[PDB]
């Protein structure tokens, strides 16, 4: 469940199919989104866990995963960076503000996107009878 | 899988069945490539665009000029359009902190539109948006109240109410809209 | 060297004491050896037999010990019976005999394969449960489901259960099933169908889904989310009902109505309040039973469900009269337990005795030991769940500021029913002739019951005014629940 | 560095190899 | 300080519940008990079945009780300047504890090993240092293992509560014949009580000749024990509870208890050392001099027991025969083990940092104050409670002590208070922190 | 004299156990006893027999 994945399968279709160039790149971009929301969340979640394990609700191999986890996307990211400086050069500087904000912008374009999804299961759940124009008839 | 088109250079996976989370990658790989293709310049800067919000400034006014003419079927679509096309025409990398207010800004009037023309569920998922990416006001809380109360749902009316006064409490309208809570909700236990 | 016995003269008397020392405590101790409920028997009357067979299927020691003691007493009883010369009571043969070397192998064996292999087996046995009583594969699960949720997805009743069967513990009962066959199971109980053969795989995981339920809570709330929780809390009320949550659920939950009948004709009445503004007669023609001595049981199951209601919040510190900074305060309740068809009495009739605190420093030093001396909450009319349970109420609190909750939710047990007996049944709302000023009426008779939440934290560094928001849900009926926000002024 | 079941696996062994030098002395004796 | 790698066992990072705790504390004792039984290889009645002399627990928990009193000494008379403000001195002194060990240890087996009687005669040696070094290294991790926090507590205490209570029960319980002239009698009480009204079938006279049995225990002090146990059990809930309250949090009530048995048990051992040296020196110093003027007066042997002298009075009772000889006796051994009781505990609390004036510096550092009184007052007022309850609980222990010696019972009452307050101490701990 | 009279003043200031209380401390103090008491008088009388056969 990622996108480091799909990169590396436009990455094999490309060195057969001659696909654009631009596409390695919006990858790549993509990639280094997930991992910067991935590297925030582990960020916020830690004391949550900390604390649910220090409680003796969690298990103690669990916390063992979370620990490894943390530097498995710090390792990810520094092979994304890697990647992106191979790709282009003088390209990482910039490249990491431009993730940051691509994360933010696509998270609330999300977030933005599924209100309407959201708006049918309300109807559903509340037995709402509504027409067109969406007003009410009772 | 996956295919690639040629003249489009669009990415589609063509599998029989797909997972949500593929889909939603592709789509936003698709949304980069043709925000890239337009980009003409290789080191894009997250500076925003000029000519993007100029047409959007021009709808939006567009939109808002039918209020002082008083046709309020109308302005309600040029206002979606407005936020249909800033949410589609618009490159993932511009700055957020610029992105966001502009979203707010429009989407503030639509639901006052629709809240006055007579939509209260579309205006309530807009209100329920709007408080969840970050904007808590005393000005949200009793529209979204109203409209709670409008399609008939009590308890969480009372609680709408109840935490807007526990934010601004010298408000005047909260405390009637309270008051009118209570008095539903008694009717409607009893 | 010690001197066996060769000729069967002193084991005997060894074994003999043996035996009685361990006889004698056990004859001895063989020989030495508060809230109504009304539902415990309307409960067996409306169970299916599916569920009894389910529940049903799903000394000796004193005699032979006295035995063995008569019988080693006879063949004592039957005997024929200078320097020191020290001897052990253990027979000869044992030592000497042919059968030497079974006594050491049977040691090395007792020794080296018993004892590691059962201990090992304890400790991994016991190093695999988690402390709220649920595997760690569940409890990995719970917390990997929480860590990627998207705030944008709305939680339901459908959702939670799609979680739930997930469960490594449904796997151990049967290593067959898919959870694809548990989430049906479940959607059938739910939803009051028919499995066919798999009814004792239904009521069992069904039986289970308590703990797992319990777990899910707790850890929604360790990860501070008020949706997580208020969605579990509701769908243990629908498993606990045998029912999907709708509208008007509070009057579909009733033993014997029809759905069909009810919800094509009427379209107001969502509540039990609502429904007992009608008569008696006209409850049973609206709910479409038309049976009298069918009616009653039904009525007698609509007036017997506990609704709660506030007289009195506040926040309370042991040993002083305000809040100060950075001080240890809690929450004390006075809340009181009323049924769906009595009127409501004013709080100025309260008269102010029952409301105040003790002030002394037994009564100071811990404050819930006055909670601790309640009766507990009857059995409730569950025909549908397997087993039997008990009520329960839990409460939770959170923050008004950002809206989450900041500490793990109490679950209390002990809370008085008295006000729900059948010798206040003058005080009817339907009569509407102020029933206050009545001849049985003395409000001294009504208990006002209390309920003390800790805090987990202290009071803000700050002075000023910090709104909470406490919640107080039933976790087997659809009741009133309490939804009340409160301010604890730190004014130093 | 060591855990309990490492503590008493290393009693448990060198109990019985004691104890089962003690025995192959007693039959070495025994029987030569 | 230096780098060393040594074997330890490393604390749990959550806290072990009840459970696990209590199996592994079972666990560890039965290996305890297993170890000492089992005897050595190279070497050439019973003879080893009352002390572990000739088995794997020669050396047993000395070794670590040694380090541990020179190095508490070692800390106790401010050599060591040790500051509680860092993390690393007491991971440095805690590893000093071991590395002193070990190298008593060494030399402690070599010692025996080249001096004792299991030979002279060079693997069989090699053997023989193995095993018993193998041993106090399994009994050092195991002790560290304990008191890590996989256990109820210390491992020092439940091995000599354990070994207290075997005593006890072996006393009773034994199975051992003795055959002198008039048949096989057996060692226990119970044991021969149900033998002789089995097997005698003269009812009224065997249970006469089995309940007083003046050459062997019988069923009087089983019954005396058990009514000192007890009393002892029933002396064990006296508490002064003084309440308090805190002023840096407000909303913190609760009550700080003054025990009876205020300290650690440690003056009534000091006591009876003391009076055993000195009437071993004035039995030597008689047996050198045999009449002189002050002689005579300090000391005098007979028929071995001393009579008519200072350490004749000192001498304790063995039963109520001696008692009821001469009262005169009687009170002066009284007022002296009560005397000295009291004398050495109040010294001792006066020693040992629990004086009326360490609990006033604690009290104000915690911020606590008493509940009805100001907070100028916290030293004047436990100077009127401490005091005195340490005293009396000398006294109450050294009254205990010779009431056991005297109504004769199967164990001291020094060695019951010690076995009773180490379960105590679990219990109190279980019921405080809350387990099954 | 004093020192009684102090004694006895701290003692009548204390807190006895009742009997609810006491039944339960000498139940747990009790049950611990015979807990150690038997596992040690088993090990000790079950290694004699095996101590005479293997040495």
């Amino acid at each position: 469940n990622d996108a480091h994945d799909l990169y590396f399968q436009i990455k094999e279709m490309s060195e057969n199919e001659k696909i654009h160039e631009k596409v390695l790149k919006a990858a790549l971009l993509n990639r280094g989104a997930e991992s910067v929301r991935r590297s925030l969340k582990l960020k916020e979640l830690a004391p949550q866990i900390n604390l649910l394990y220090k409680n003796g609700s969690i298990g103690e191999d669990y916390w063992k995963r979370f620990e490894t986890e943390v530097k498995l996307i710090e390792l990810e990211f520094k092979d994304t960076l890697q990647e992106a400086e191979r790709l282009q050069p003088g390209w990482v500087q910039l490249f990491v503000m431009v993730c940051k904000e691509i994360c933010f912008n696509q998270a609330l374009s999300r977030r933005y996107q599924s209100i309407l999804k959201r708006k049918e299961v309300c109807i559903k759940e509340w037995e709402l009878k509504i027409n067109n124009d969406g007003r009410l008839v009772n | 899988t996956l295919e690639y088109n040629a003249n489009s250079k669009l990415i589609t996976a063509s599998d029989a069945v797909v997972a949500l989370s593929t889909e939603t990658n592709i789509d936003q790989i698709n949304v980069l490539t043709t925000s890239l293709i337009g980009e003409t310049n290789p080191n894009f800067t997250p500076q925003p665009n000029e000519a993007l919000s100029k047409m959007i400034k021009g709808l939006f006014e567009s939109g808002m000029k039918n209020l002082q003419q008083k046709k309020l079927n109308e302005a309600l679509k040029n206002v979606s359009l407005a936020i249909e096309m800033a949410q589609r025409k618009r490159a993932p990398w511009e700055a957020f902190a610029i992105q966001l207010p502009e979203l707010h800004f429009m989407l503030r009037s639509k639901i006052d539109l629709c809240l006055i023309l007579g939509k209260h569920l579309e205006a309530l998922q807009d209100l329920d948006f709007l408080l969840g990416t970050g904007l808590i006001q005393p000005d949200v809380f009793v529209r979204k109240a109203d409209c709670l109360l409008k399609l008939r749902q009590w308890e969480e009316a009372r609680a709408t109410c109840e935490r807007g006064l526990a934010l601004a409490p010298e408000d005047m309208k909260l405390r009637a809209l309270l008051i009118e809570t209570a008095r539903n909700l008694a009717e409607y236990n009893g | 060297n010690y001197e066996y016995d060769e000729a069967s003269e002193t084991w005997p008397s060894f074994i003999l004491t043996g035996l009685l020392m361990v006889v004698g405590p056990m004859t001895l101790l063989q020989i030495y050896q508060f809230n109504e409920e009304v539902f415990k028997n309307l409960n067996e009357e409306y169970t299916s037999d599916e569920i009894k067979q389910f529940r049903r299927k799903f000394n000796i020691i004193i005699i032979v010990g006295w035995i063995l003691v008569a019988i080693l007493l006879q063949r004592i009883n039957s005997n024929d019976a200078q320097s020191t010369s020290h001897g052990i009571a253990l027979p000869r043969f044992l030592v000497d005999g042919s059968a030497s070397p079974l006594l050491v192998v049977c040691y090395v064996a007792l020794l080296g394969l018993i004892l590691p292999y059962f201990v090992s087996r304890w400790w991994a046995r016991t190093q695999s449960y988690t402390k709220k009583g649920i595997h760690n594969v569940t409890a990995s699960n719970f917390v990997s489901n929480l860590v990627n949720y998207k705030p944008s997805e709305i939680v339901t009743t459908d959702l939670i259960l799609h979680w739930l069967s997930f469960a490594h513990e449904f796997k151990q009962f049967f290593p067959d099933l898919q959870p694809t066959d548990f989430e049906k199971l479940l959607q059938d109980h739910i939803n009051r169908r028919d499995s066919g053969k798999l009814n004792n795989a239904k009521f069992r995981i069904v039986a289970k889904c308590h703990s797992l339920l319990h777990g899910l809570l707790d850890i929604a709330c360790g990860f501070r989310n008020l949706d997580i929780a208020l969605g579990a809390i509701n769908t243990f009320k629908c498993i606990v009902q045998a029912v999907p949550l709708t509208p008007n659920c509070q009057i579909l939950q009733l033993p014997n109505v029809d759905k069909e009948h009810f919800i094509t004709k009427t379209g107001d009445i969502h509540t039990l309040g609502k429904l007992f503004t009608l008569e008696d007669a006209k409850i049973g023609e609206v709910l479409g039973i038309k049976d009298q001595a069918k009616l009653n049981e039904t009525l007698r199951v609509a007036s017997h469900i506990p609704n709660l209601k506030i007289i009195k919040a506040d926040f309370l510190v042991p040993g002083e009269n305000q809040v100060t900074p950075s001080s240890t305060p809690y929450i004390s309740l006075k809340v009181l337990v009323r049924s769906a068809k009595q009127p409501l009495i004013p709080t100025s009739l309260i008269p102010e005795e029952n409301l105040t605190e003790p002030q002394d420093f037994e009564s100071q030093r811990d404050p819930f030991a006055m909670m601790s001396k309640q009766p507990l909450v009857p059995y409730s009319f569950a025909p549908f769940f397997p087993t039997k349970r008990r009520g329960s109420w839990c409460c939770l609190v959170s923050s008004q500021k950002d809206g989450k909750i900041l500490q793990t939710p109490i679950i209390i047990e002990k809370l008085s029913y008295k006000n729900l007996n059948d010798d206040k049944d003058f005080f009817d709302k339907r009569i509407k002739m102020d029933l206050t000023k009545h001849e049985k009426f003395d409000i001294n008779d009504w208990e006002i019951g209390t309920i003390k939440i800790p805090l987990g934290q202290p009071a803000p560094e700050t002075v000023g005014d910090f709104f909470f928001r406490v919640i107080v849900k039933s976790t087997d009926y659809f009741t009133t629940d309490l939804d009340i926000t409160m301010n604890m002024k730190v004014r130093d | 560095r060591v855990d309990p079941l490492v503590v008493l696996f290393l009693a448990v062994g060198f109990i019985f190899s004691v104890v089962a030098l003690h025995v192959i002395s007693k039959v070495a004796g025994k029987l030569f | 300080p230096f780098e060393s790698f040594l074997p330890e066992v490393i604390a749990p990072e959550r806290k072990v519940p009840y459970n696990q705790k209590l199996i592994w504390t079972g666990v560890s004792l039965l290996i305890f008990l297993i170890l000492g039984q089992i005897p050595l290889y190279g070497i050439v009645l019973r003879a080893m079945l009352a002390s572990n002399r000739g088995t794997l627990l020669e050396l047993g928990v000395s070794p670590i009780i040694t380090s541990s009193m020179i190095f508490q000494f070692l800390q106790g008379t401010q050599l060591l300047q040790i500051r509680p403000e860092s993390k690393q001195d007491r991971e440095l002194f805690q590893i000093a504890q071991k590395v002193c060990a070990i190298i008593l240890i060494l030399g402690q087996a070599l010692v025996v090993v080249m001096t004792g009687n299991y030979g002279a005669p060079l693997p069989i040696c090699l053997l023989l240092i193995f095993q018993l070094m193998f041993a106090s290294l399994i009994v050092m991790l195991l002790d560290e293992l304990l008191s890590k926090g996989y256990g109820l507590g210390s491992g020092i205490s439940l091995f000599t509560a354990t070994n207290i209570a075997e005593q006890i029960f072996w006393r009773a319980f034994a199975p051992t014949t003795v055959n002198s002239g008039r048949g096989k009698e057996f060692e226990g009480a119970v044991i021969a009580f149900f033998h002789l009204l089995a097997v005698r079938k003269d009812k009224k006279r065997a249970l006469v000749e089995a309940f007083y049995r003046t050459n062997l225990p019988n069923m009087f002090q089983v019954l005396m024990t058990v009514a000192i146990f007890l009393f002892v059990l029933y002396l064990q809930g006296f508490r002064y509870e003084l309440p308090i309250r805190s002023t840096k949090v407000r909303g913190q009530i609760g009550i700080y208890p003054i025990k009876l048995f205020y300290t650690s048990n440690t003056p009534i051992m000091l006591q009876s050392a003391l009076t055993s040296n000195i009437f071993l020196i004035s039995q030597i110093l008689f047996q050198k001099y045999p009449t002189n003027p002050l002689i005579r007066l300090i000391g005098v042997w007979g028929i071995q027991m001393a009579l008519s002298g200072l350490a004749y009075y000192i001498q304790p009772l063995m039963s109520l025969s001696e008692a009821l000889l001469d009262p005169i006796k009687t009170i002066v051994y009284i007022t002296f083990v009560l005397g000295s009781c009291a004398v050495f505990s109040k010294t001792w609390i006066e020693i040992s940092g629990t004086s009326p004036r360490d609990i006033a510096k604690q009290f104000k550092d915690q911020g606590m104050v008493i509940n009805g009184k100001r907070e100028t007052s916290i030293y004047r007022e436990l100077k009127k409670i401490i005091p005195t309850a340490a005293a009396f609980g000398g006294a109450t222990i050294g009254a205990l002590s010779v009431g056991s010696d005297l109504l004769g019972t199967l164990g001291s009452g020094a060695s019951i208070l010690m076995a009773t307050t180490t379960i105590y101490g679990y219990y109190e701990a279980a019921a405080k922190e809350g387990g099954f | 004299v004093e020192f009684v009279r102090e004694g006895t003043q701290f003692l009548a200031k204390c807190k006895k156990p009742d009997l609810k209380e006491y039944t339960k401390i000498v139940k747990a103090v009790g049950i611990g006893f015979i807990a150690v008491g038997i596992i040690g008088y088993a090990i000790k009388l079950i290694h004699i027999p095996i101590r005479y056969v293997i040495v």
